[PDB]
């Protein structure tokens, strides 16, 4: 249900330092 | 070895 | 992990450490997929060429960890195995085809800021995300180079590689139940999994629902971070039918 949503990141709407590198490759 | 031993209970 | 970096606290709360009871040491990585199921590589548990054949009572799962060596009081949780399930068609004799195992915990683990399950891919997420050039992320406490060990969990982001480049980089027979990832020599950047990272997850963050999915399991590689070589991962979606059956029957 809750899988894949990290308490200290997605659940707080905080991004980790390099997740955007992944997003930018999903082109 | 480099590992801190764990609680005996485990 | 070679050429990776230190993880942030709680960056990979599904990361699991497979731990040998005596002599007490890291055996492999793994991942939490629900409050009682842990996913890993079969070769972490069964590999006859190396006289490896572990049973439930030889091992513990450590969840919520950051430090490799330290006992992280009030943060990690340590769990006992009820039962190991190895894919019945895992090919340890030839190429590690279907390199996947499930471990059922004796009791459910409590979720926290540092402990939380990753998603497993549906067919549509896998189709959308498993494309050459798309990056995923690998985590682990394994070696920092091919020929020491890190103080804390390491992370590296790596691009999926096209199947013909995967195949032409090796003499091993590659199957549809595997994919490979890593940079080309041409690409500059580098990084890889290594010994000790086995069984840990290759994850991708879906841009459709902003959830992390485990697309691969660290399976094998020839050396670590060699130019022209790539790391190979078990293709989780291709084996999901087996995963569901195990979980649905047990
Ligand atoms: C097939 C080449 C040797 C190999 O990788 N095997 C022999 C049977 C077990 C598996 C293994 O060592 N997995 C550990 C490993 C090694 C390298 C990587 C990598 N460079 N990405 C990942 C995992
Ligand atoms: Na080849
Ligand atoms: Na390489």
């Amino acid at each position: 249900a809750d899988c894949g949503l990290r308490p200290l990141f997605e659940k707080k709407s905080l991004e980790d330092k390099t997740e955007r590198e992944l997003l930018e490759s999903y082109i | 070895g480099d590992f801190e031993e764990i609680p005996e209970e485990y | 992990i070679v050429e990776g970096s230190d993880a942030e606290i709680g960056m990979s709360p599904w990361q699991v450490m497979l731990f040998r009871k005596s002599p007490q040491e890291l055996l492999c990585g793994a991942s939490l997929i629900s409050d009682r199921w842990v996913l890993t590589a079969a070769h972490c548990l069964l590999y006859p060429p190396w006289d490896k054949n572990f049973t439930e009572n030889d091992l513990l799962v450590r969840i919520g960890k950051h430090s490799r060596t330290r006992y992280e009081r009030n943060i990690e949780k340590i769990s006992m195995l009820e039962k190991i399930y190895i894919h019945p068609r895992y090919n340890w004799r030839e190429n590690l085809d279907r390199d996947i195992a499930l471990m059922k915990l004796k009791k459910p683990v409590a979720f926290s800021d540092y402990i939380h399950p990753v998603c497993l891919p549906d067919r549509e997420t896998a189709a959308s995300l498993l494309q050459a050039g798309y990056k995923g992320r690998v985590t682990g406490w394994g070696n920092l180079k091919e020929t020491g060990q890190p103080s804390v969990l390491q992370v590296v982001n790596l691009p999926i590689v096209e199947r013909p480049v995967c195949k032409d980089s090796t003499r091993i027979r590659i199957t549809d139940n595997m994919f490979c990832a890593g940079y080309k020599p041409d690409e500059g950047k580098r990084g890889d999994a290594c010994e000790g990272d086995s069984g840990g997850p290759f994850v991708m963050k879906s841009p459709f629902n902003n959830r992390w999915y485990q697309m691969g399991i660290v399976s094998w590689g020839e050396g670590c971070d060699r130019d022209g070589k790539y790391g190979f991962y078990t293709h989780v979606f291709r084996l999901k039918k087996w995963i569901q059956k195990v979980i649905d029957q047990f």
